């Protein structure tokens, strides 16, 4: 019901920013989950105000502090790395990861590594057998399928 | 007497410990001046390393709070650090309460307001500063407000702070009296410092080098700090026009 | 019956108003009272029509020392609302009614209220009660616009007086007021 | 907690309990920052291996102070929470820069309130972070800057002296290993007003080459060499 | 606030009411009455459109105030909400004794804690109940109150208590009370003149048309009448 | 510090006279109350010996105002106690309670001491020991056979120094009453009509004397003491 | 302090009992929110009062609990008024959104407000609806209430860029009929330059007696 | 740290720290307040800072409630922490309980009770501000109040506060009538504040409110005709030329 | 097991039970129910009603002491389950010169009664009661009436319930009975 | 068998008090929640006034309640017993 996943030339993606660069996509109930990204969004205006731009590994710690009461898809990009995602799966667990879903192998069965932007797009209309957003070095983007 | 040591009115009406505090925004020797321009607003300050032991690149008195907001203060650097994690606070909390950025206007009251609770209570002192807040906000343009250790707090057309701020505010004040507009009418953040630099320079009578000076520019995107670089720039082209 | 459940009516005139409402169904217990002017009826708990009573003499009282003045029925309505909105999480299990005439404009003016204290206003008449859906066909069967206040008792008391089931007495106890500018006067039937 | 010259009393007596303090200083290199400290011997009862005047914040800053002992403790075990909890939260060692602030405000807290007193300790600390080599000197004020070199307690204006020769001479910057034996020399040097008690030399350095950007004591040959050298300097 | 052989901050706030206006309460066999004066008027003061000294506890209980006016409306509030609280509790309104005890129970406690400074005010509180029918009673600064058959607060209290103790009469009548009253006060106040636009009164009639207390406090037109009435035109 | 303690047992000094004292049976507890004033409400004047429980009762010399304070909270204790021990208070543990408040006050600072000395008197439930005890504004308290607080105390203490013995004490009331009487009358040099008494006897039997009761003790008094002045 | 809980267990054991709890009215009939060229428009359909003011520019139509949508709209009407005076600047509709979403995210949905959000700022127009746990909707044409299925279908089958305010009135006063199997229509329009206009109904011996007083 | 009780009584019985306060009033810029038989005016001169100061960011002339305004003398910090818990015991209190704003009396005793509080605190000084409270209330007509730092409250016809106060309140009661209508008062108002204005005298440096008849233009909303809007109005400054170019 | 019964008479209260509380030498309260709670209550309301008693040097009316009950037991029952309980207040009034009787059922549902009952006597007794009830009684007529109303509840729960305790108010105080 | 939302509502203050506070130490270290503490402290403190049921007004100028209410402000819900209560 809800993907990210990484590509060329960043990260492909209830979206919501908590910041700039860096976006949630949400499942569950949509008031404890708008809660959550509404105080991330607070925490990393703070962090930014104090260290400059964060990292993609702090907003996802950021959200283990408040998911610690009550899994979200995190992913973004910086001027450093490639894009990135990030779960944290019935809570307490993390991973890092080139792609994710919620709601299947389905998904690693035809990804692949390095994707252009439409082998990417293309892959993600088939695999949700309807909004999308593209993150990159150069910009935000913003896609619609159906 | 016992009227000194806290907050409390001598038979003058006199809050004597705010007259104290006011004399601890003398005590850094610099002077900063805060200019408007048709679409940025900019602050220029002195900046003053007498020994050479020093990193230069650490003595700074211009902080960002918001993306969109700054301040100059005027006073020790330790009560100035103070004042600015606060308003990094208070302006990241109103985005959170009320889903829009901070306005530099309502800074200013919050910040005005928690002064006002020093400049009464006993068992809390007044902090030693004088804060200048400038920002270009979505509704009122380019701004400049002023905060003083009385919970005093105004909106300037153009502002002086330091020991030496009669001198600048004269020359300002005769600027707008010769042209009879609000601000500085030129259309880009470069010729806006320049003309808030030859001022300072007129005014203070010393000539800066890249090492004097620290200069701030707020437009509708941002806050920033020029680089040494860029106020090379700057003072290049104060010696190209003349 | 017990004490708990019975009607109460409420019936706007020219420049009156009742209010009425079952006595005793036995062989005591008013649900109508009064903070000068302002007349609150209550149908529900006996327990909760008492505490209602005590909490709104209470705060009355002190509108009357603080402001130098009587409530009005519409400040009054307010008062009701608000003071049934405290208590959102299990309320009180009642049906306020409310009467009365505003001093400045002479006019008369009522609402109805539920556990929570949402108002009903009318220019016409208000009902309360476990039973309120056979009184009120018999209310709007029985009521004109704009009647004097000797018509408005008899109107009032004949709805009482079709809705009452015949198993007592003169058809059946009841309390009545009309409230008048300057008077009011109590009937009991 | 005002006077006329716009000056909190009690930090102005604070910075009196420091001007007595036992001495140090520090020095900035082109790729790390070095420390020396005064270790005056009262008594043969000291136990070496129990005495050190160095702290260690993170395992990669480098800390010394002049003052109260209660209150420079209280400082480095603040230090140590603040360090450790960046690390737990950010998933990176702290920044000198910004260890520098998180101090400083500590300090200032304290300035507020009659309800409590200033610090009483001059702290020098630094090292190396993600950028490069910082050091830095937080006063009783909370007042702290950015340092190429600083002095304190009571032999700080000898050792300011010296400093800036070093800092006259070397304007290209200097290496480690020679801040190390010009640190032996200033502290020393710095030792020509308190002759007259035994004063045993403790230094430590954090380099980006020298010591993989970790801190670490001087010991064996490098300790050696500097006592040499400042010994015959100032014969 | 740290007593020597007394409490110096008490002493000072009694020193406080002798400067602040005159109030008076006579107990009579019928009712009780209350009268006031108001302090140096400006003409422009808004003396039609405010109560200065009366106030009203409940429907049975009044009170004059002498010194510090702001000090005096905490305790009022306090006093109506704690007669409010018994009249919701007990069904019953409170004993003027009851009302009494707790307002002197508080100025008491702003007299032992060293971060509150004592009420400037000495209260005359009329009042009627089943228990001892009109009871008049007075509290100061102290948190110590008694009960009087006719006593005076602020201003000039010394020459009026000698005249009440030379014309008071055990069964007098409410209306020879309102002469002793003006007399008292005209005898007092420090002014050429008296008149009506300077007085407050209130009194607590029984009456015989009924078995329940009526409280009355005297609009301006009133007061008028009882001063040419009692020859001070 | 002195700064205070010492100058609240100045404040006891100034105030009215209080004496207690044991007999075989019984303790009765006297007080001076200042003359009325002549508008003054005789009707509702207070008791100045005040009943804590039915078989408590507590007398106080210096500031009124701190006494009822001392009183409210001395009357909810009992209470409490017997809500939740189910047992009527013992007059050592109400004592104790007393003290107990007025060391609160006093180790504190912030609050001053209550200004404010007293005499604590009763029968414990279910027994026949007359108990008698002082409060001091330090909280410092003790059992006595005979005492006096307040004003000229000490002629007081001198008087029952001189006709109280421990090993004889009054065997019967009236005898207590009379030694009471001629006692306070030292320091009351009016009549009776400042003089107010109260008797504790066993099982809640605790009696207020009328002015009547009193004037005739004050009368066998004066006609005794004339009796030995008609003797040379 | 706050809304008590207090005969919460006491009319729950009165429930098992059989004495019945008397019912807080519902306003659970169509509401819509039809924005147009420069501004929003909200209507609501008046039966069984249900368009409520947060501000002169910003506007509510409730449904769900009758009590809790006024009390919530009247208290955040409250806050905003005094942010307004605060700052001196006129109240933005994203500030409404905030304080409302925050507060029905504080009581988890046991206050029973389903809400539609509109008005003019110094933004532009604003367009919004709140759900009772607290989640927030946007778009152009917005629908709750009974009927909302039915008015939905006919706000996307006819909405369009730039209706002016009388095909926007007109819209949204026939996607309310819509939600009708006449009944009058509530409707408010909030025009950028304008104040807001309030369009109401816009879809036109026997017994004896004793004597006594009181 | 205790016993720091500050307001404590004098010798003789006067609160020393309150006329400290009413000292700090006294030497505050004019305002002033007068009462017509259809209206009130309230006004007060602006003090600038220096003239590079826009003397539009500092109101002094403030809206508590659509049907009640203030002015102050003494320190402006104190006065706008007074307005804003003002403004807020006005909702809390009145307006979220009863579904109207409290009448002029009524905040009238609350702001006085907010000045009482800090006179019988430790560790705080009372306020440096003598407010003022003129609104309209239904039952009781238009009314105007002085409100000092002692928290003690008076109604008044017209009155002066700060620099000039008692040669205004000279001039106010030769002036005052009780025939007097808002058009009358106000050339009164701007008379009297003429006296003290040492600086210039502009609509510039005179701020001036006035509460009188219902203002449907400034209600911001349509159709709902129980609803009439405010009764505060502060003149704009070309509104304040006019009256000063006929005066 | 339960029964509290209470007759008014001319110038008398006659309570009868089986417990019961004399709150004030002119009042008592008899109470039936759960076992644990109504115990706990009637000595949470003697403690009170002593300290006013105690605090002030006199006895609070019949009206009073009944609303105060009325006003505890409701405060009881928020943030709680309502127990089972009912309480029956008799005293004399010296003020009026009236015997009153008040029952406070377990939700402070307060009425002023000539007679009442609660247990597990239904309306048989209550049938002889209005039969032969009249307001105008002697105490020695109330009496007889109880035994009649004991004879009654005696024929129809067979388990007997151990003798009553029966007290009067009047005039002089409380009294305790020995029929 | 209390209501679900009793509990949370009990504590949501100090709840989101203490998150704030946490947050200012991940963001700023010890210093901002030890200040904003200490300020608390003095407020509470001082200002002891057994009468002033509303709490303090500069309170509201350190929580960030200038232009905030909720029921808990429109709803509010002895003098020796608040001296050692606060002592």
């Amino acid at each position: 019901s809800i993907m990210a996943v990484t590509f060329k030339d960043g990260v492909i993606l209830k979206l919501t920013r908590v910041h700039d660069k860096i976006w949630c996509c949400r499942s569950g109930s949509a008031a404890d989950t708008q809660a959550i990204a509404d105080i991330v969004q607070y925490h990393l205006e703070l962090y930014t105000s104090q260290y400059g731009t964060p990292s993609t590994e702090t907003a996802a710690s950021v959200f283990k502090e408040l998911c610690y009461e009550n899994g979200i898809i995190v992913a973004g990009y910086d001027d450093k790395n490639k894009g990135e995602v990030y779960t944290i799966p019935l809570g307490g667990s993390v991973h890092k990861l080139p792609y994710a879903i919620a709601g299947y192998g389905y998904c690693d069965k035809n990804f692949r590594e390095n994707m252009s932007k439409e082998e990417t797009v293309d892959f993600i209309k088939h695999s949700l057998s309807i909004r999308m957003v593209v993150l990159t070095a150069a910009g935000v983007e913003r896609l619609i399928f159906y | 007497g016992y009227d000194r040591h806290i907050t409390i009115f001598s038979p003058e009406g006199r809050l004597y410990q705010v007259e104290y505090a006011f004399k601890a925004t003398n005590q850094t020797n610099i002077n900063s001046l805060a200019v408007r321009g048709k679409d940025c607003t900019v602050v220029i300050s002195q900046k003053k390393v007498p020994d050479k032991l020093l990193d230069p690149t650490t003595v700074s008195y211009i902080f960002c709070i918001s993306r969109t907001i700054g301040m100059v203060v005027n006073g020790p650097i330790p009560d100035a650090r103070n004042a600015a994690l606060r308003a990094k606070a208070e302006a990241a909390e109103f985005r959170y309460k009320y889903g829009y950025d901070m306005p530099c206007d309502v800074l200013a009251k919050r910040m005005a307001n928690l002064s006002q609770i020093y400049t009464q209570r006993a068992y809390m002192r007044p902090l030693g500063v004088i804060l200048t807040f400038v920002s270009v906000d979505e509704e009122l343009g380019p701004s400049i407000y002023k905060t003083d250790p009385a919970g005093y707090y105004v909106g300037y057309k153009a502002t002086a702070t330091g020991p030496k701020q009669q001198e600048i505010t004269t020359n300002l004040e005769n600027h707008f009296k010769k042209s009879k507009i609000d601000h500085i009418n030129e259309e880009s953040w470069e010729k806006v410092v320049e003309f808030a630099i030859t001022h300072m320079i007129d005014a203070l009578g010393t000539e800066f080098s890249k090492n004097d000076l620290e200069v701030g520019v707020a437009t509708k995107d941002k806050f920033f700090t020029l680089s040494a670089e860029n106020i090379e720039e700057r003072l290049v082209a104060i010696a190209e026009q003349d | 019956s017990s004490i708990n459940g019975g009607i109460v009516v409420a019936m706007t005139g020219k420049d009156c108003v009742a209010i009425a409402c079952d006595l005793r169904l036995g062989s005591k217990f008013e649900k109508i009272f009064h903070y000068g002017h302002v007349f609150l009826g209550i149908t529900g708990l006996a327990t909760d029509v008492t505490t209602l009573n005590e909490m709104f003499r209470y705060k009355t009282n002190l509108y009357k020392l603080k402001e130098e003045r009587a409530i009005e029925p519409e400040t009054f309505t307010q008062l009701v609302s608000s003071s049934l909105y405290e208590r959102r999480f299990g309320p009180y299990f009642v049906g306020p009614v409310v009467a009365g005439i505003n001093s400045k404009s002479g006019k008369p003016f009522i609402a109805g209220f539920d556990l929570i204290g949402c108002i009903d206003e009318a220019k016409d008449f208000i009902v309360s009660g476990t039973a309120s859906d056979q009184l009120f066909g018999m209310c709007e069967s029985l009521y004109e616009p704009n009647l004097e206040p000797e018509d408005l008792f008899e109107t009032i008391s004949q709805a009482l007086l079709n809705a009452a089931d015949r198993d007592a007495l003169s058809g059946w106890g009841a309390v009545v007021y009309i409230i008048k500018k300057d008077e009011v006067v109590k009937r009991y039937l | 907690v005002f006077s006329p010259d716009g000056r909190n009393f009690q930090v102005e007596y604070a910075v009196k309990a420091v001007e007595n303090g036992t001495t140090s200083i520090g020095i900035k290199c082109n790729d790390g920052v070095v420390f020396a400290v005064e270790k005056l011997i009262t008594s043969k009862l000291l136990v070496p291996q129990k005495n050190v005047k160095i702290q260690v914040v993170d395992r990669h800053i480098g800390c010394v102070y002049s003052g109260l002992i209660p209150d420079g403790r209280h400082l480095v075990n603040r230090g140590r929470e603040e360090a450790a909890s960046f690390k737990k939260l950010y998933k990176t060692p702290i920044p000198i820069p910004a260890f520098a602030d998180r101090l400083g405000q500590y300090v200032q807290a304290h300035t507020l309130y009659n309800s409590v007193r200033p610090f009483g300790v001059s702290t020098i600390f630094g090292g190396v972070d993600k950028n490069g080599a910082h050091l830095y000197m937080l006063e009783p004020s909370g007042s702290y800057w950015g340092y190429k070199g600083a002095a304190t307690g009571k032999g700080r204006q000898s050792a300011k002296a010296e400093l800036e020769k070093l800092v006259d001479h070397h304007p290209e910057g200097l290496s480690a290993r020679e801040a190390v034996k010009q640190a032996a020399k200033i502290i020393y040097l710095a030792h020509e007003d308190n002759k007259e008690k035994d004063f045993e030399l403790e230094i430590s350095w954090c380099s980006l080459s020298e010591t993989n950007g970790l801190h670490k004591f001087v010991k064996g040959d490098l300790l050696q060499e500097a006592i040499d050298f400042a010994q015959k300097e100032i014969n | 606030f740290s007593p020597e052989g007394r409490l110096y901050q008490v002493e000072y706030a009694l020193e406080s009411i002798s400067h602040a206006g005159t109030a008076i309460g006579i107990m009579a066999s019928d009712g009780i009455v209350l009268a006031a004066e108001r302090k140096v008027t400006s003409t422009l003061l808004e003396q039609d459109t405010s109560t200065e000294k009366l106030y009203k506890l409940n429907d049975k209980i009044a009170v004059a105030v002498a010194g510090l006016t702001a000090d005096a409306e905490i305790l009022i509030n306090t006093a109506r909400i704690h007669a409010q609280n018994y009249l919701k509790t007990y069904n019953e309104d409170i004993p003027v004794e009851i009302l009494v005890r707790r307002l002197s129970d508080i100025k008491q406690g702003y007299t032992q804690h060293g971060g509150l400074r004592p009420f400037g005010v000495s209260f005359i509180y009329a009042g009627y109940d089943d228990r001892y029918g009109y009871q008049l009673y007075t509290s100061n600064p102290s948190g110590n109150y008694t009960g009087w058959k006719a006593i005076s607060v602020g201003a000039n209290t010394s020459a009026a208590q000698t005249l009440l103790q030379m014309d008071y009469k055990d069964d007098m009548k409410v209306d020879d009370a309102i002469e002793l009253a003006l007399k008292t006060l005209s005898k007092t106040t420090d002014s050429s003149a008296l008149t009506y636009d300077r007085l407050e009164f209130a009194t607590i009639r029984k009456g015989a048309n009924d078995g329940e207390v009526y409280q009355k406090i005297f609009k301006p037109q009133e007061i008028k009448d009882i001063l040419v009435k009692t020859g001070i035109t | 510090h002195i700064f205070q303690v010492e100058y609240a047992l100045e404040a006891v000094k100034r105030g009215t006279c209080a004496v207690g004292v044991k007999g075989k049976n019984c303790v009765v507890l006297g007080c001076e109350r200042r003359s009325t004033l002549k508008l003054q409400d005789t009707r509702i004047t207070p008791s100045k010996v005040s009943k804590i429980d039915s078989h408590v009762v507590l007398s106080f010399s210096g500031l009124n105002a701190d006494s009822r304070i001392l009183i409210e909270k001395a009357r909810v204790e009992a209470q409490s106690h017997r809500l939740t021990l189910e047992d009527p208070v013992t007059v050592e543990y109400l004592t104790r309670y007393v003290a107990g408040v007025q060391q609160r006050y006093t180790q504190s600072g912030g609050v001053r001491p209550f200004g404010v000395s007293t005499l604590i008197a009763g029968f414990d439930p279910r027994d026949d020991e007359p108990k008698l005890y002082q409060t001091e504004p330090s909280g410092i308290y003790s059992s006595w056979s005979a005492q006096t607080i307040g004003r000229n105390s000490k002629t007081v203490r001198e008087f029952l120094e001189k006709n109280y013995d421990r090993k004889e004490p009054p065997a019967t009331v009236e005898e207590c009453v009379k030694l009471t009487v001629r006692s306070l009358l030292e320091v009351v040099q009016t009549g009776a009509k400042n003089i107010e008494i109260t008797v504790v006897k066993p099982d809640s039997d605790i009696v207020a004397l009328s002015s009547e009761e009193i004037n005739q003790y004050v009368t066998q008094i004066e006609q005794e003491k004339q009796e030995q002045q008609e003797q040379d | 302090a706050g809304l008590s809980f207090d005969n919460y267990q006491r009319n729950n054991f009165l429930a098992e009992n059989s004495h019945t709890q008397p019912k807080a009215t519902s306003t659970g009939t169509t509401i819509v929110g039809v924005k147009f060229n420069n501004g929003v428009v909200i209507a609501a359909d008046t039966r069984s009062a249900k368009l409520h003011r947060i501000s002169p520019k910003i506007w509510c139509a409730g449904a769900g609990t009758a009590a809790d949508t006024e009390a919530v709209t009247q208290l955040i009407g409250s806050n905003i008024e005094l942010h307004s005076l605060y700052t001196s600047r006129e109240p933005r509709v994203v500030s409404a959104l905030q304080m409302l979403k925050q507060h029905l995210f504080k009581y988890q949905g046991h206050i029973g407000a389903y809400l539609i959000v509109a008005g003019v700022d110094p933004t532009g127009s604003h367009l919004f609806s709140i759900h009772a746990h607290g989640s927030t909707d946007v778009g152009y044409y917005l629908s709750l209430g009974s009927g909302s299925l039915a008015a939905m279908a006919v706000l996307e089958s006819h909405w369009k860029q730039d209706l002016t305010k009388e095909e926007a009135i007109k819209l949204a006063s026939d996607a309310i009929q819509a939600g009708i199997w006449g009944s009058n229509v509530d409707v408010c329009v909030m025009e950028i330059g304008k104040d807001a206009e309030y369009l109401r109904n816009y879809l036109t011996t026997t017994a004896v007696l004793k004597e006594s007083i009181v | 740290r205790y016993s720091f009780s500050l307001t404590t009584f004098s010798p003789s019985g006067k609160l020393g720290q309150i006329d400290y306060a009413l000292t700090a009033v006294k030497q505050g810029v004019t305002s002033l307040g007068i009462k017509a038989t259809n209206g009130v005016v309230i006004a007060t001169e602006k003090k600038s800072s220096s003239p590079l100061a826009m003397s539009e960011t500092l109101s002094k002339v403030s809206l508590l409630t659509p049907d009640i305004g203030a002015v102050y003398s003494g320190m402006g910090p104190d006065y706008r922490v007074l307005v804003d818990k003002s403004r807020k015991v006005a909702h809390t209190s009145y307006k979220r309980i009863y579904g109207e704003y409290p009448p002029t009396k009524l905040l009238v005793s609350e702001v006085a009770k907010i000045m009482q509080e800090a006179t019988q605190s430790g560790g705080v000084r009372p306020f440096g501000v003598s407010l003022l409270i003129a609104g309209h209330d239904e039952f009781n007509g238009f009314s105007l109040y002085q409100v000092d730092p002692s928290g003690s409250y008076f109604p008044w016809k017209a009155t002066a506060i700060g620099k000039g106060s008692v040669a205004a309140k000279t001039f106010l009661e030769k002036r005052w009538n009780d025939e007097l209508e808002l058009e009358d008062a106000i050339h009164i108002a701007l008379l009297t504040l003429k006296e003290s204005v040492e600086g210039e005298f502009n609509g510039d440096t005179i701020e001036l409110a006035i509460i009188g008849d219902e203002n449907p233009d400034l209600l911001g909303y349509t159709g709902i005709p129980t609803d009439k809007g405010p009764r505060f109005r502060k003149l704009t400054s070309q509104e304040i030329n006019d009256r000063l170019e006929a005066l | 097991m339960d029964i509290i019964l209470g007759i008014r008479v001319q110038d008398s209260v006659i309570l009868a039970s089986s417990k019961t509380r004399q709150l004030s030498p002119h009042t008592l309260m008899s109470f039936a129910g759960e076992a644990g709670d109504t115990v706990q209550f009637a000595e949470y309301i003697q403690a009170n009603i002593q300290l006013y008693s105690i605090r002030e040097d006199y006895e609070l009316s019949p009206q009073a002491v009944s609303s105060f009950v009325r006003q505890e037991l409701a405060k009881s029952i928020r943030s709680r389950r309502p127990y089972q309980v009912n309480v029956l207040i008799g005293g004399y009034d010296k003020k009026k010169n009236k015997p009153e009787l008040y029952q406070i059922d377990y939700l402070g549902t307060k009425v002023e009664l000539p007679y009442g009952a609660h247990g597990y006597s239904g309306f048989y007794t209550f049938s002889l009661l209005d039969h032969h009830y009249r307001p105008d009684m002697t105490t020695e007529e109330g009496l007889d009436l109880l035994k009649l109303c004991v004879q009654e509840l005696e024929k129809r729960m067979p388990m007997d319930f151990k003798g009553v305790i029966v007290k009067i108010v009047d005039k002089d105080g409380i009294r305790q009975v020995d029929d | 068998d209390r209501h679900p939302l009793e509990s949370t509502l009990k504590n949501w203050e100090t709840t989101q008090r203490q998150r704030q506070m946490e947050q200012y130490r991940q963001i700023f270290g010890i210093a901002e929640p030890m200040k904003r503490t200490m300020e608390m402290e003095i407020v509470n403190r001082t200002d002891f006034n057994p009468l002033s049921t509303n709490g303090s007004i500069h309170r509201d100028i350190l929580l960030n309640k200038e232009c905030s209410i909720d029921w808990e402000d429109v709803y509010p819900g002895d003098v020796h017993s608040k001296i050692e209560k606060q002592l």
